[PDB]
RNA sequence: CGCGACCUCAGAUCAGACGUGGCGACCCGCUGAAUUUAAGCAUAUUAGUCAGCGGAGGAAAAGAAACUAACCAGGAUUCCCUCAGUAACGGCGAGUGAACAGGGAAGAGCCCAGCGCCGAAUCCCCGCCCCGCGGCGGGGCGCGGGAAAUGUGGCGUACGG
RNA sequence: CCAUCUAAGGCUAAAUACCGGCACGAGACCGAUAGUCAACAAGUACCGUAAGGGAAAGUUGAAAAGAACUUUGAAGAGAG
RNA sequence: CCGGGUGGAGCCGCCGCAGGUGCAGAUCUUGGUGGUAGUAGCAAAUAUUCAAACGAGAACUUUGAAGGCCGAAGUGGAGAAGGGUUCCAUGUGAACAGCAGUUGAACAUGGGUCAGUCGGUCCUGAGAGAUGGGCGAGCGCCGUUCCGAAGGGACGGGCG
RNA sequence: CGACUCUUAGCGGUGGAUCACUCGGCUCGUGCGUCGAUGAAGAACGCAGCUAGCUGCGAGAAUUAAUGUGAAUUGCAGGUUGAUCAUCGACACUUCGAACGCACUUGCGGCCCCGGGUUCCUCCCGGGGCUACGCCUGUCUGAGCGUCGCU
């Protein structure tokens, strides 16, 4: 049937706290390598550029 | 005798081809179509056969006047003018 | 002749009369199996048909 | 019968003109998928209703 | 990456649509690029192909730098017939065989009024686009 | 009273549908005079109607048609809702005032059947489950 | 020759009818060469020939519809075929004046208090 | 059969509900056109606020709720009269008129007075022919600065 | 007797228009079961559901209170969330089952009859001229014809006039 | 006592609904015994007096280049 | 999992996600194939034989001869209904005609049905069925002279 | 040994599974939301050089005109001042069907006009325009021991 219940309602809480949880693996560096991107030659893992 | 040998009496026609829905449903001593329902101003239809509704309705015939209403829609029913001569 | 099938034997007379410039005697007409109208055209005795086909193109 | 209805005579003839094998010249079209008619009636074996 | 939510990218539709265009629509797919020397003069890159266009053949059995006329531009099945482009059946007789007209350079065009207005809309717009860029 | 046209007096059923003389129709016949008028005079439209008078075997009613295609019609703009499609037999969908009387239509706590613009509103929209993405 | 539409139209109706039944005895010489075993190259006009009794069927009754509608045009009552065919809803409704039309009282109303451009400082 | 310790249930599942069942797939369709039609009226009201003409302070009633205070659907007509506006222009200058409503007591109708005092403080309304100014109009310096509100106007607080 | 009004009722291939029939997913008006559940079954339930009939539109219906309420009161209709599986109905069994208040989406109101006043001030149609003429409309002239005083139009409708 | 409306006449958009139609777009769907009955000359062939019932059936190859010529046989069918 | 072969264009490992997720059965569904089995059988209505022809080929086609049967309530000559080109001529022998076939009602090419007097057409029969009227929520139904202003016709006279 | 039978392998048949493809569905969503007495929906019969079906079309019949396009169509023939395609606003649109002169047989009419015929005087034949029900406004002819008035 089409009502199948596809949509999934997460708590905003836990919304937020994933997104918390993800952003701050994503400046381990062996998380990141481990998720196989190609980083070492990168001078500094939270790589931020300048705003130009 | 009521099989086989009463098979063979089988002279005489019930229907015949009708002059409005062309099949061979015109009940010739009720004089009307047993599909159609010739003498009658209305047609035949019911709810309780939606496979014999499909069979013939608006979109299994020809359609000569509609497929062009239906062009003639998507601009509007413009009339009295020609595309700019050359 | 292969005729129109709504046309009438006094129809298929001045079609011929007017058409190839001759007078008929008397059409016959019946209508084939294919659903065709053929009409048997006798010309008047004053004409003559194998001419008369050999004018239109058939021998 | 020889007794007959003249709609009865026209649908007999329009049956009678489908009655005919596909030309041969059909088959070497592009995209053709067609071999041979398969709305070929004998008079003995199906019995045209009517 | 496409935007318009009217261009549809569903395979069967982009099939259906490009193997039951009509013919007007066929020709802009038969469409052949122009030589180096070609795109130099008339700054086009592509051309619809006619019945007179002298191309080569540049993939394939019968690639090679030599130079055949369109004889023939079957749109039907989406091939061309070009002149020297030909294999033999077994009774001797040859026939054209079917070459799609991307692996066709086009060497010289049939230059007909037509083809110069093509050519002069082709390159007015690609000229638009070079001086909108700046 | 509109007796049941069963064949001798039989339904064929549970004894609640066994009712053969004692029933009524839900319309008025004064809605029946109205949509037996229209029917007839089909290229008119029912306005109103009105009791004329009666006796113990007939109601008498008359009822006021229009014609939409009249130029004085046509052209008074205060009379013109009638020439619209949508007023095509208002006395056969109950637009009229005697129709409009018997559908339970109204306002306020007697009328709580017929929220919506019906009876078949009220009930579509009170037996539908409304079954939301997130629920 | 080749027989256009646009060649035809500066002509008049007897040389137009010349034409035609010069194409009509052309047809049916036509289909006696079909019915005798002829070539292939007068069993190809036949289509010719056709669309060129099509052709020139069609300018006559083009000019002759123009030539009564021109005469119809500033008359109160047109014959059917030469009044607009929308759809019969479309015939139906309102006129343009009609719907264009309004109540003196309405009139007074939208005189008196029309609808005001303003704009509300937060 | 009911098994051990447990609720008794009565689903209304009895009839044939499976036909009016009414998901919800064009919610955000619905949505996405509720919002253009609202931004497609905002921008044909173009110095009009957007939300609508400015409604009163009503009372909720039935003790539950008689404690805060909503918007009501109109200005009520003696609230029109005590602030010297008619009926008819009220509507065209953007005032929420409801003839059926009645007053009561004293504080609600000059709450309401007050605050169509305080909005029509706030009216910045151009003239009927742009090329000409009449004598009530707003003058051309708060034309020029005239913006289309957002929200509902002056929005009713507790 | 005869002529003429009026009323009522005919006839016409009289002049001009309109309806029929189709589709029918959604909508409106009627009509309307039984399978089923109750571990049987008859009220109930299924269900105002299917089938049947009529009528539409691009939406329909509804709609500006003979309303809700009992509050410090709200304010057309429609729709969503909640009210609420609740008040209530029910061999008070099986089961059935709303409404108001609240938050929103939307948001818009108005018109007659009646009562009154204005020399019927109102409407329709044919003739001529000019315009516009493919939604048959505008201006003027007709000692042109009807309708209408058994009441048309203008003002005016409960928020009062 | 009080409160609230003013029935038995009429019109009215928007929010709302939409498994028919016209034109689209999409998919954690199905992949020819699946997915619509129907990927194909499918509401077709065929059946029933009738109301009605109702299929099977995609794929050479890149390109027909679809096997000229010789030989056996009446040929189908072979051998080259 | 790898080796070999065939095939000719896509596929899999790991972490999670989802399910129309694993077959021996359901007198399961659909399709295909066995044993039975070269078996049962090609036995109702007396009957075929000789020579020749054509043909690659003859128990069966054709011709001749002979012997027979139907025996005028026919195994004859013709129509109704029904069938619809089966009728006719030529060609073919792939498929069908339960052996064969050089033959056919098979297949493919072309042909063929001519009316004032023969029938329909016209009439009314048993009946069917509108309008009027009545009934009916309604599609509509009853009704057929019945709660009908049901005649559009004609000769003569006058007038243009 | 042999024949027959059984098992396994190789090769070959029978059969069409599997796999890989996919101009098709299914589901969801958006926009528009349009049939008909000016004859719809549907049906019948015809129309191509070779054409049975499908499709397209209507005696102008696999299409006419106009516009856009710009050299094909193609299975085989044949024959740029615009082939073919698309658009489609011009024109046309057989018979039936609400179906409409009466009937349902391709039967029978009636009125008006035109052409042959005639020598309009009828006939006869051909062609064109009308002839259905209900209903609205208006017109004319009327009906009534309906109500009056006038003489
Ligand atoms: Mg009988
Ligand atoms: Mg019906
Ligand atoms: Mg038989
Ligand atoms: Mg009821
Ligand atoms: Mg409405
Ligand atoms: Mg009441
Ligand atoms: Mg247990
Ligand atoms: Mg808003
Ligand atoms: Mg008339
Ligand atoms: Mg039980
Ligand atoms: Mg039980
Ligand atoms: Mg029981
Ligand atoms: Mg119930
Ligand atoms: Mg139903
Ligand atoms: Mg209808
Ligand atoms: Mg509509
Ligand atoms: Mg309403
Ligand atoms: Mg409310
Ligand atoms: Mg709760
Ligand atoms: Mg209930
Ligand atoms: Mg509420
Ligand atoms: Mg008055
Ligand atoms: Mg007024
Ligand atoms: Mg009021
Ligand atoms: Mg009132
Ligand atoms: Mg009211
Ligand atoms: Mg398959
Ligand atoms: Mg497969
Ligand atoms: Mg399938
Ligand atoms: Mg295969
Ligand atoms: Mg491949
Ligand atoms: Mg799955
Ligand atoms: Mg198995
Ligand atoms: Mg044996
Ligand atoms: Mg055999
Ligand atoms: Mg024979
Ligand atoms: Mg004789
Ligand atoms: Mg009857
Ligand atoms: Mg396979
Ligand atoms: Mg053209
Ligand atoms: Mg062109
Ligand atoms: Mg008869
Ligand atoms: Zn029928």
């Amino acid at each position: 049937k089409t009502w199948r219940r596809w949509h999934r309602r997460v708590n905003t809480t836990q919304k937020r706290y994933a997104i918390c949880s993800a952003l701050a693996a994503s400046a381990l560096p062996a998380l990141v390598m481990s998720k196989g991107h190609r980083i070492e030659e990168v001078p500094e893992l939270p790589l931020v550029v300048e705003d130009k | 005798t009521k099989g086989t040998s009463s098979f063979g009496k089988r002279r005489n026609k019930t229907h015949t081809l009708c002059r409005r829905c062309g099949s061979k449903a015109y009940h010739l001593q009720k004089s009307t179509c047993g599909k159609c329902g010739y003498p009658a101003k209305r047609k035949r239809k019911y709810n309780w056969s939606a496979k014999a509704k499909r069979r013939n309705t608006t979109g299994t015939g020809r359609m000569r006047h509609l497929k062009i209403v239906y062009r003639r829609f998507r601009h509007g029913f413009r009339e009295g003018t020609t595309p700019k001569p050359k | 002749f292969i005729v129109d099938v709504k046309a009438n034997k006094h129809q298929i007379k001045q079609a011929v009369k007017k058409l190839y410039d001759i007078d008929v005697a008397k059409v016959n007409t019946l209508i084939r199996p294919d659903g065709e109208k053929k009409a048997y055209v006798r010309l008047a005795p004053d004409y003559d048909a194998l001419d008369v086909a050999n004018k239109i193109g058939i021998i | 019968s020889s007794h007959k209805t003249f709609r009865i005579k026209r649908f007999l003839a329009k049956k009678q003109k489908q009655n005919r094998p596909i030309p041969q010249w059909i088959w070497m079209k592009t995209g053709n998928k067609i071999r041979y008619n398969s709305k070929r009636r004998h008079w003995r074996r199906t019995k045209l209703g009517l | 990456m496409k935007f318009n939510p009217f261009v549809t990218s569903d395979r069967s539709k982009n099939r259906k649509r490009h193997f039951n265009a009509p013919s007007h629509i066929r020709r802009k797919i038969m469409s052949s690029p122009l030589s180096k020397e070609l795109r130099q003069k008339y700054n086009v890159r592509s051309m619809p192909i006619r019945k007179d266009d002298e191309v080569q053949v540049v993939r394939g059995h019968y690639k090679g730098q030599q130079i055949g006329k369109v004889v023939q531009v079957y749109r039907k099945k989406y091939v061309i017939y070009i002149e020297r482009v030909q294999r033999e059946k077994a009774n001797g007789t040859t026939v054209h065989v079917g070459i799609h007209p991307s692996k066709v350079v086009i060497t010289r065009l049939k230059l007909d009024k037509d083809r110069k207005k093509i050519l002069e809309r082709k390159a007015k717009s690609r000229q638009v686009g070079k001086e909108k860029g700046k | 009273g509109r007796k049941r046209p069963v064949p001798k007096g039989a339904t064929y059923g549970k004894p609640v549908h066994h009712g053969v003389n004692q029933l009524k129709f839900a319309r008025s016949l004064q809605s029946v005079a109205e949509e037996r008028a229209g029917r007839h005079c089909g290229a008119l439209r029912v306005l109103n109607s009105y009791w004329v008078g009666e006796d113990s075997t007939y109601k008498f009613f008359e009822v006021i048609l229009i014609d939409p295609f009249h130029k004085a019609i046509r052209r008074n703009p205060d009379t013109q809702w009638i020439t619209k499609p949508v007023h095509k037999h208002r006395e056969m969908r109950g637009l009229t005032s005697a129709g409009r009387k018997s559908r339970g239509l109204g306002k306020g706590h007697k009328f709580h059947h017929t929220i919506g613009g019906s009876r078949r509103a009220a009930w579509r929209r009170r037996n539908t489950l409304q079954l939301h993405r997130y629920r | 020759a080749k027989i256009k539409a646009r060649d035809l139209r500066g002509k008049k109706k007897e040389e137009l009818l010349k034409q035609l039944d010069d194409l009509k005895v052309e047809l049916s010489q036509l289909r006696v060469a079909k019915v005798t075993g002829g070539a292939a190259s007068k069993l190809s006009k036949i289509r010719v020939v056709r669309k060129s009794i099509a052709r020139v069927l069609t300018v006559i009754n083009q000019t002759q519809k123009e030539n009564l509608r021109k005469f119809y045009k500033g008359k109160k009552y047109k014959p059917l075929d030469l009044r607009p065919k929308k759809t019969r809803a479309m015939r139906r409704r309102l006129n343009k004046h009609e719907e264009s039309l309004k109540t003196k009282k309405q009139q007074r109303k939208e005189r008196l208090y029309p609808l005001r451009k303003y704009a509300v400082k937060a | 059969a009911p098994s051990r310790n447990g609720m008794i249930l009565k689903p209304h599942f009895h009839k044939d509900w499976q036909r009016r069942v009414a998901t919800w797939f064009n919610q955000p369709a619905r949505k996405i056109r509720r919002r253009k039609a609202r931004q497609a009226r905002a921008r044909r009201i173009a110095p009009r606020p957007a939300a609508g003409p400015i409604r009163p302070i009503v009372r909720c009633p039935t003790v539950r709720y008689h404690t805060k205070v909503r918007a009501g659907r109109g200005f009520s007509l003696e609230e029109l009269r005590v602030a010297g506006i008619h009926k008819k222009v009220a509507r065209t200058i953007g005032i929420s008129v409801d003839p059926r409503r009645r007053n009561k007591s004293t504080e609600s109708l000059q709450a309401n007075v007050q605050r169509l005092k305080e909005y029509r403080s706030k009216l910045v309304l151009f003239p009927r022919k742009p090329s000409a100014p009449k004598k009530g109009d707003s003058s051309a310096e708060e034309l020029k600065l005239a913006t289309q509100l957002t929200g509902p106007v002056m929005p009713i607080r507790n």
